[PDB]
């Protein structure tokens, strides 16, 4: 849909409340995910893939890391995801181990190069 | 020539098979190319290289029974880490039906080390049999990498069965 | 201000859709010389760029009206 | 070249003679040691008469291939290695001003063959458990390294990457690759083992407060160096 | 016309009739080793003289076998010529090359 | 037709493996509010500031419980 | 293409193998199809299918002429070892009917394990077959593979040989 | 700017704070690539011949080569002694660029 409303879609899906009850998070929201629509580094799917891989080596499961690659082919094998870089950042941001140093190790250009 | 063949050909070498533009040449040096392209090429046949050392010494001594019931659970550990090495290699066929990814090194170097390791264990574990087999496996323990020492009490707790 | 505004909803309501019937420097844009403010950024040519902009658009009326009183008194003469 | 098969044998020796009911400290194959391709760093057209825009895409296509590893097109590694030591020969007939640009960014190259050949020599059992831990925290940093030119690759297919903007991207780890180099020539011209380059690491740790951009990785590789202490 | 196009709908009547077989096929080489194989032949010069068959498609073996293990016969696959059982060879799909 | 739903099978195939990343890395998202978050992926989204939103809302979801 | 394979392990060659009696599944073609360097590969996995087709052959005799049960219960063992191989080959074409991208070496790489247990076992049975066993010494030649030293043939052995013994618990009641 | 930092990160007698200074004339090297590395990629840039681009710095490089030479022949503490002459001076530019760097000195 146009993404305004699907904005509102997510807050009726997380919390357990419809938006009648608190609106103080809705305009948090608004101010948080305004201004940033548009990835203004690289988008590589490559080194996203290879961070997975050393979060999957971080919480010792060399088994899930070697499945991940079957995923990572099965993306390639269809290929009609559009921003592949995206979703799986996404899910990368949300990880949780079922059971320090992260900044150190690699991160995608900034664009202070070139042009943003 | 293109380079998309020539990683079709580096992706059996890994095995410890000849490409097609790839070929071993001298048994006891690497897989020797039929400016910089060309010379990248050496370096990323050395796994395939130690593959081959690993490979043939767990294919033969499997059959053997006067190599004993200990030596066969080592075969045990050695094949059942082969398989593991092709797994990558499956998913790297696949994932193409001119591009290189600096001709696949980020994805060979954590197998590389895996594979040296593996290197030392077959020659020190050579010609052994029991409890005298078994301090062979004993030696490679004694080191301060995490990553070597998860590698090693794998096939130890397997030889001492 | 609606939250102050809310501590009249229907006007608001009114106001959502009629925000699109409309109509169809200072001393900072990029000041960078006085202010108790760290001198500290990187270059991009998309803050200065549409500070160009910013004048471009005081003369893209300044030479359309040069171009509208000849073709407007051509179109009458 | 030469000389590391006479190190490690004494210092073999050292351990025999210290304890007497050990026998036989383990060492790898000769097939680890002889062959140069397992480490990293080692037709012509005339490229001073070509346009200047595309001598930059030239030399810094064939320098992202010398930076990890294989000798480049106009940019060839150099077999010097007499010691912690390595040397470029880029061709002498490169623009002047592309050619002191990449000179200038060059060193980080040196201060990679470095790296690599410290993992390699110091990983064997006449070096011990602290040096394994302490080089197997430094292959880490190896690969780090590995993953950023790849990105940086699929930015020069594009024809968007320039020697300014790889000048600008090496710069945050400029500082850190010449700390690893200095800290691995440091160990092996003193014969440091053990202990001995566990003092060295804790001066190393304490010499930095400069940016914590030193800080962090030197108290990583003491961190890492003290768990078989 | 009404009642031959149902018919030619949902009657197959391309095994068993004289017509050629369609079906929408899908394809490259993972289940295209007959056509691979047959142009594999005709490249390396025989010289050609095909085989003569009318392709038939992989189900409609099924339930032709099916037919046969029941305990019933004389179907369009697998006659007798004196009681002795024969099998059809214009058989073939576009996988398996029929060997 | 059916050559839309050709290209929706292999658009359910590549949601499922997406499904199996999103479970390994055990996202409280089920596969519905996944559905909202692989729309705003479709439009362009930087998911640093969508996690920033999720990681509140999935801890104010139990401070007023 | 990966049903083809899944036939000639299984016997029926095909065109794109030529079976022998002796040892089978010869591949020497080129493909510019795949890749030439395939026939390797298929040949490393040709080694597992010829051994299962010997003991298709060795199962077919008993459920030169023989007498003995003792056959017609280490067969009916070596059937109950040989339904893991067929539940393994159902899995991989339930797999190809959807995947479109699998190929080979997915199949070479999956059945390895059995790259263990089949060449291991050949050797029991092509020495009950060289110097003919037919006794009661059968089960003593059974208890030394049944040793194993690898896991495949170390567990497989001890299916067939509780089941001789089953046969033998019914000499016994009828004597005692 | 670059000759002075190329000096005193050499020096061991210029101090820990002096190289923590020297290193927070590292950045303000990293800085000047920050500056032309997009006036670089924009040439395939003409803004009256990058009179507007030496108009920004041009005074970054004014209040970073006055300590250049001011802090030049000071080491140690007493150097500490004569940055904090820089937040002091009337020029709001050099005050507050030089408010971020002994913030950084004096850790």
């Amino acid at each position: 849909k146009s993404p305004n409303v699907l904005l509102q879609n997510l807050c009726c899906r997380i919390l357990g409340r419809s938006e009648a009850d608190v609106a103080q998070q809705f305009q948090y929201a608004v101010r948080v995910i305004g201004s940033n629509f548009a990835p203004t580094v690289e988008r590589d799917e490559f080194l996203v893939a290879e961070k997975i891989k050393k979060e999957l080596i971080r919480q010792r499961r060399e088994a899930d890391a070697a499945l991940f690659s079957e995923l990572h082919r099965k993306l390639h094998s269809q290929g009609v995801l559009k921003n592949k870089w995206s979703i799986l950042y996404l899910l990368l941001s949300l990880s949780e181990d079922p059971r320090s140093y992260a900044t150190l190790f690699a991160q995608a250009l900034p664009r202070d190069a070139h042009s943003t | 020539i293109t380079e998309a063949a020539l990683v079709r050909d580096i992706l059996y070498v890994f095995q410890g098979i000849d490409g097609k533009n790839i070929k071993m040449n001298n048994t006891e040096n690497c897989y020797k190319v039929e400016r910089s392209l060309r010379d990248t090429a050496v370096r990323l046949s050395e796994l395939g290289w130690l593959h081959n050392k690993i490979r043939r010494y767990t294919d033969q001594r499997s059959l053997d029974r006067s190599f004993g019931l200990v030596g066969q659970s080592f075969c045990a550990a050695l094949h059942q880490e082969l398989r593991e090495y092709y797994r990558l290699l499956s998913v790297l066929h696949s994932q193409l039906q001119s591009l290189t990814l600096r001709r696949l090194l980020v994805w060979t170097y954590d197998p590389k080390i895996r594979l040296k390791t593996l290197a030392a264990l077959v020659d020190h574990c050579q010609g052994r049999k029991g409890g005298e087999l078994a301090s062979a496996v004993h030696a490679y323990t004694k080191t301060g990498d995490p990553y070597m020492r998860s590698l090693v009490q794998h096939i130890l707790s397997l030889v001492s069965h | 201000l609606v939250e102050e505004l809310e501590a009249v909803g229907s006007v608001l309501d009114l106001l959502v859709q009629l925000a699109g019937s409309g109509p169809p420097r200072d001393y900072f844009l990029n000041n960078k010389h006085v202010g108790r403010n760290v001198p500290y950024s990187g270059y991009d040519c998309d803050d200065l760029s549409v500070f160009e902009m910013d004048v471009q658009s005081l003369i893209s009326r300044e030479e359309c009206l040069c171009h509208s009183m000849i073709q407007e008194t051509l179109q009458v003469m | 070249l030469q000389q590391s098969l006479e190190l490690k044998r004494k210092m073999l020796r050292d351990k025999q003679n210290k304890k007497n009911s050990g026998q036989h400290l383990p060492i790898f194959p000769a097939w680890v040691y002889e062959r140069p391709a397992l480490i990293g760093d080692f037709t012509a057209l005339p490229i001073g008469t070509l346009p200047l825009a595309s001598q930059e895409s030239a030399v810094v296509e064939d320098l992202l291939y010398v930076l990890v590893g294989v000798d480049g097109r106009y940019v060839s590694a150099q077999p010097l290695a007499g010691r912690q030591s390595r040397t470029f020969l880029v061709d002498p007939n490169l623009d002047l001003s592309i050619r002191e640009l990449v000179h200038r960014i060059l060193p980080v190259a040196a201060s990679y063959s470095a790296v690599t050949r410290f993992i390699e020599e110091k990983s064997s059992f006449e070096y011990g458990q602290v040096n394994h831990a302490l080089a197997a925290a430094m292959r880490t940093l190896v690969k780090e390294h590995l993953i950023l030119v790849s990105q940086l690759e699929q930015l020069h297919r594009q024809g968007l990457l320039s020697l300014q903007k790889l000048w600008f991207y090496i710069q945050p780890a400029m500082r850190t690759m010449d700390i690893l180099a200095s800290l691995a020539t440091s160990v092996d011209k003193g014969e440091c083992l053990g202990g001995s380059t566990l003092s060295l690491l804790h001066d190393r740790s304490f010499s930095y407060t400069g940016d914590s951009q030193a800080q962090e990785l030197c108290l990583y590789l003491t961190k890492a160096a003290s768990a078989p202490y | 016309p009404d009642d031959r196009s149902w018919l030619e709908h949902h009657v197959v009547h391309q095994y068993w009739t004289a017509r050629p077989s369609q079906f929408p096929h899908s394809l490259h080489l993972h289940s295209n080793l007959a056509a691979v194989w047959d142009q594999h032949l005709y490249s390396s010069d025989p010289l050609y003289v095909p085989d003569d068959r009318v392709l038939v498609t992989e189900t409609q073996v099924i339930r032709e076998t099916l037919w046969l293990l029941s305990g019933v016969k004389k179907l369009f696959i697998f006659q007798l010529i004196d009681g002795k059982v024969t099998v059809r060879n214009n058989i073939i799909v576009t996988h398996l090359t029929h060997s | 037709a059916a050559a839309a739903a050709a290209n929706l099978n292999a658009v359910r195939e590549t949601m499922d493996v997406l499904l199996e990343i999103s479970r390994i890395l055990n996202t409280g998202l089920d596969m519905e509010t996944l559905s909202i978050c692989v729309r705003l992926c479709e439009q362009g989204i930087n998911p640093e500031a969508l996690s920033s939103v999720i990681k509140e809302l999935r801890k104010a979801t139990e401070a007023l419980k | 293409m990966i049903h083809e394979l899944l036939l000639a392990l299984s016997g029926y060659p095909g065109s794109i193998f030529t079976w022998n009696k002796r040892s089978g599944l010869q591949v020497s073609q080129d493909f510019p199809f795949l890749h030439p360097s395939e026939t390797s590969v298929l040949n490393r996995l040709c080694r597992l299918g010829t051994d299962y087709i010997r003991f298709t052959e060795f199962i077919e005799q008993y459920t030169g002429g023989l007498h003995g049960i003792y056959l017609r219960a280490f067969c009916t063992g070596l059937d109950s070892v040989l339904q893991p191989y067929r539940q393994a080959l159902l899995d991989l074409e339930q797999e190809f009917l959807g995947d479109p991208h699998l190929s080979i070496s997915h199949v070479n790489y999956f059945l390895d394990q059995f790259q263990l247990l089949f060449p291991s076992v050949m050797v029991v049975v092509e020495q009950i077959k060289s110097q003919k066993i037919h006794g009661c010494q059968i089960l003593e030649t059974v208890y030394k593979h049944s040793c194993g030293g690898l896991p495949p043939v170390r567990s497989a052995l001890e299916k067939i040989l509780a089941v001789c013994h089953g046969v033998m618990y019914k000499q016994l009641s009828a004597w005692m």
